[PDB]
């Protein structure tokens, strides 16, 4: 009997036969709901994310989605270092002698004796070893000998750098440090151990970075999402908002489905939004080797050669580790049917 | 895109490669022929001959065995066809069959270079091309009258559906203590003859058939996980004008290409309902 | 008719006519309560004044003279070096940080910042433009900066100097001074004073004595006679001790007038103890200009040659200006006599 | 140190010079003869001569004039003497008294080259030699009966002292408005003639006198100041054996060597009592 015979074939092609019964007939059909990505093949060449931006802005979902637009609509605009900035920053002499006096106490006798004999190194021991501190600090801001000139700032922190905060900054001041500052200092005050990193460490990247990350991850554990995020963008660690963004996945894919979608039309927009969302951030940061990353980029390239657009797919194939084999597949299949 | 006149009888069937690129076609002449499809032209590349019938159907491998198209005809046998070094052979040849074969399809190309065939015999063969190239094949007595399709389920534990002239669509399991492939349910629901079934590709959880039938209705078979039966859903309320002869689906998105007798092709997807609609 | 015809010649001799009236006789009468110095001539040259010390000391007047003897008696001993020490010398750390804590206010927020942003200038002045100057010290004594790291004292003693007897001592110790203390701290405190001259000029003795002096006139003009010697001892002014006891000599010449003596065995009596006091304390000083002292020098002479002893007056005659004409006469005269 | 047969004459005087190395002496002889005494020997130097009678005595004059010495004698005239290049000659000669001249004195040297006489004719003379060499004296009538010494005291306003043998002592001091020098007291207090008289140089606030008498007895005149009067004390209060001749104060320590007819020198000193003892 007579039939159409139809069939589907890769790049989104159907093959029917014509009425006729003697003709084959090789097509594109226009699956409502399913375009090629032209924002995004245009946008990767002209590297102008503006209108992307304003799309996926325009059309955003949850609360949470709106921010991360947002972050990278001004990132779109002020450039990666002028945002980095404004994201980091922050919002009596005298005395005359008169009258009388002397040296009352043995105390004082002693510590006055020594300073006068020239001997301004046991006066400081002397002045220690009794709660004269404030003098003993006095004494040594006149000398230059170092270690006495040090003995005593170890000796003002060993009473009070633990009942006053402002104390134990000064500590890690001193000593040339942020380990403390960065492991107990209230997330609230991240401003500050940011500025604490660029400050001790600002000729040795590796270890600011190294520093910056071990905050971010602290602040995203304590509910400074946003915050950790900027972080990370200046420590350049793709991998630990790649990281977030793929942990947030599901959920984000749950309030689509939820949104009157199909199972596919969630599964669809989702894997779209985040790829887009993905990609204009990774093109601001100093940034694969993520497994699900890549798994999901996959993904992303079928959804793409379906809707007939193999140039946008070879795109992200490229991106991809010419290590893995289905990557090398893919890679093989789209060139051929492309070419 | 059109290729008129690739034959002066009638077609029966045109399937394109993994690449999409790659035409062929086969009809009542008893030839098969390769074309090269690219903006708005074409180009013959052979003629394939042997078949003693009008072939029937046409299914291409996967590329990781090289380059090859499996065939069936009215005749009762089955040809694999390959084009090394620049021209095509054949190398093969499957006939245990006593009947019209209708259909043969490449498995998935993890279980290797298999071919499920079903003939008007009433059975349906595994075959897979040993090392030496002979081949010892699965037979099984599948359908009354006459198995008219078969089709493979994506790869995991292996399952293919059949389609018979005795009305009842069948899913069929590879079982150990049997070294055969066994019935795992039956599923009622056309007053007539099967023409084709069609197991979509689609990973979701949720599996998806889709059986075409000489009673001018499409169903598709669903089945949620393996605790749930397949329920039937008619793919439209009212009967089609003619009868339904085939049904393809894409290799995403799950959308169905369905081919009536009124030389008219729809297109469906499912909503958020469960019901199919104009895609 | 005839007689003795006696008279009396230079060096104490007499002159007569013997009994047969055709004779001369030439004599040195003993008089009893003169007699020529031999101690003095004898330790003026064996320079050891232990015997003569012993005598005066075992002699002495009133309680003052006593002091004077004894002092002199001691720096026999001791000698003038080790008498001078013997004289001017006298009689926590750790802290641990602990549990959450926070910048409360603009002030320590503000300082923190500047910290970290390693700008420890700016840290010190916010500092001390509030009253942290506890800290803004505690910042000074890590930099190196002098400047910063004095602007802080200055800011210190503008404020305390004058609340302090220790902050006004400090003060000078630390501008390098001595001016202050040595003409407002209380004069008790002398045996300090003293080692801030000894302390700030170790290598300068010009002023080292000029200021020593400066002192000593303040002890003894304010009851620290006994003590304002032993400073000009170090300083080597002769003249200052000198001048002291020149104004001590009549009072002197009175309390021994009293006991029983003539204005003859008093003013005799007197003029020794002076000259063997003054001698014997010009051998172990640092040191004739002054009139009186001139004056009064001559004096002893004369009672040195009316003794016979022309040895020991010359002596003294040497010691004198050879520009002091009675000098120059005398000079001449002792010679003829002795010669 | 004993010098014995100076003179086979008896011998009146006797006096060492500033230095009180250089003897001198003078008698009957008519002449003087200059010693140099040194431990316990001496050698003659000279002999001067020219008194036309028994030299009575000399005084040597202050160094910064020259050698010089001064005699007078019973011949009434006095004679100065020098030792220059290594020879004594007589410059100058004084005679303006009409009788035996008895004590001649040279001044302090502060007043010049003067020079103090007392005769038995009643008269005192004052002498000084002129820038050419003459001499152009003061000459007063100082006592009756005669002047047996006089003596200068000490210098600040010019007084002398001088003894008469009416028994009278008398103090004396130099008056512009008369160009001479005038009576300033009289001290009344011996019995018989007044044989010598010394002012004591001792330059205390007090000034000391002390006569000797043919009265046998030695009287120290005391004046506190100005305003107070001429206190006599005796030496002590029984008479002595023989004539006192002669009195020397020392230059220090103000002690008197009283010289006795019985040809004994005593020798006193004052006390706490404001009396004398053997000093």
């Amino acid at each position: 009997e007579p039939s159409p015979a139809a069939h589907w074939a890769f790049g989104g092609k159907l093959v029917q036969i014509t009425p006729d019964g003697k003709g084959v007939s090789i097509t594109n059909p226009k699956i409502s709901g399913l375009e090629s990505n032209t924002t995004l093949s245009e946008a990767l060449k002209t590297k102008d994310f503006k209108p992307l931006i304003n799309q996926r802005l325009v059309k955003v979902i949850d609360d949470v989605n709106e921010e991360d637009w947002n972050l990278l609509e001004k990132l779109s605009m002020d450039g990666t270092e002028e945002f980095l900035k404004e994201a980091l920053a922050f919002d009596e002499t005298n005395f005359q002698p008169e009258g009388d006096f002397s040296l009352s106490g043995n105390i004082e006798q002693t510590i006055s004796k020594n300073l006068v004999s020239g001997n301004i190194k046991s006066a400081v021991k002397n002045s220690l070893e009794n709660d004269l501190l404030m003098e003993a600090m006095v004494i040594a801001l006149d000398s230059n000998n170092e270690r006495l000139k040090e003995s005593v700032k170890n000796a003002y922190f060993a009473k009070y750098g633990s009942k006053s905060s402002l104390s134990r900054i000064l500590y890690s001041i001193s000593k040339r440090e942020v380990d403390d500052l960065v492991e107990n200092l209230d997330v609230s005050q991240w401003k500050f151990i940011s500025k604490a990193i660029q400050n001790l460490y600002p000729n040795d990247i590796a270890q600011r970075n190294e520093m910056l990350i071990k905050l971010g991850d602290r602040l995203k554990e304590n509910g400074h999402r946003q915050d950790s995020l900027t972080l990370y963008l200046a420590a350049g660690s793709l991998d630990k908002v790649a990281s977030i963004w793929l942990s947030e996945f599901p959920d984000l894919e749950d309030k689509l489905k939820k949104d009157n979608k199909t199972i596919y039309e969630a599964h669809s927009e989702c894997l779209t939004e985040f790829i887009e969302r993905f990609t204009v951030f990774s093109n601001f940061i100093n940034g694969i080797n993520n497994e699900q990353l890549i798994a999901k980029f996959l993904e992303f390239i079928n959804l793409t050669t379906s809707t007939g657009n193999f140039e946008l797919a070879t795109e992200f194939l490229n991106s991809l580790p010419s290590d893995n084999e289905e990557v090398k597949t893919e890679k093989a299949r789209v060139l051929i049917a492309s070419g | 895109v059109v290729i008129a006149n690739a034959h002066n009888e009638l077609i029966h069937d045109a399937v394109l490669d993994y690449y999409g690129k790659r035409l062929a076609t086969c009809s009542s002449d008893k030839t098969i022929k390769i074309f090269e499809v690219e903006g708005e032209t074409h180009k013959l590349i052979d003629t394939l001959t042997g078949h003693e019938g009008p072939v029937w159907r046409v299914d291409w491998a996967h590329p990781k065995f090289g380059t090859i198209l499996a065939s069936c005809s009215y005749d009762g046998k089955v040809l694999i066809w390959k084009e090394e070094n620049g021209r095509w052979s054949q190398i093969a040849v499957h006939a245990v069959h006593s009947a019209s074969v209708n259909s043969v399809q490449w498995a998935p190309h993890e279980y290797g270079p298999l071919l499920l065939v079903a003939s008007s015999d009433g059975k349906v063969s595994v075959v897979e091309f040993k090392e030496n190239g002979t081949t010892s094949p699965i037979i099984i007595d599948a359908h009354a009258i006459g198995v008219n399709s078969a089709s493979w389920a994506p790869a995991t534990s292996r399952k293919f559906v059949t389609g018979g002239a005795d009305n009842l669509v069948k899913i069929w399991k590879y079982n150990s203590d049997a070294q055969t492939y066994v019935l795992e349910s039956t599923l009622e629901g056309h007053s007539d003859w099967v023409r084709d079934v069609a197991w979509s590709p689609t990973v979701l959880l949720r599996s998806y058939l889709a059986s075409v039938s000489q009673d001018r209705t499409c169903i598709i078979w669903t089945q949620d996980n393996e605790q749930g039966p397949w329920k039937k859903t008619l793919l439209k309320e009212e009967k089609f004008p003619d009868v339904l002869w085939r049904a393809s689906w894409s290799l995403s998105g799950n959308v169905l290409a369905l081919s009536g007798g009124d030389n008219k092709v729809t297109l469906w997807k499912e909503n958020l309902e469960g019901k199919w609609e104009p895609a």
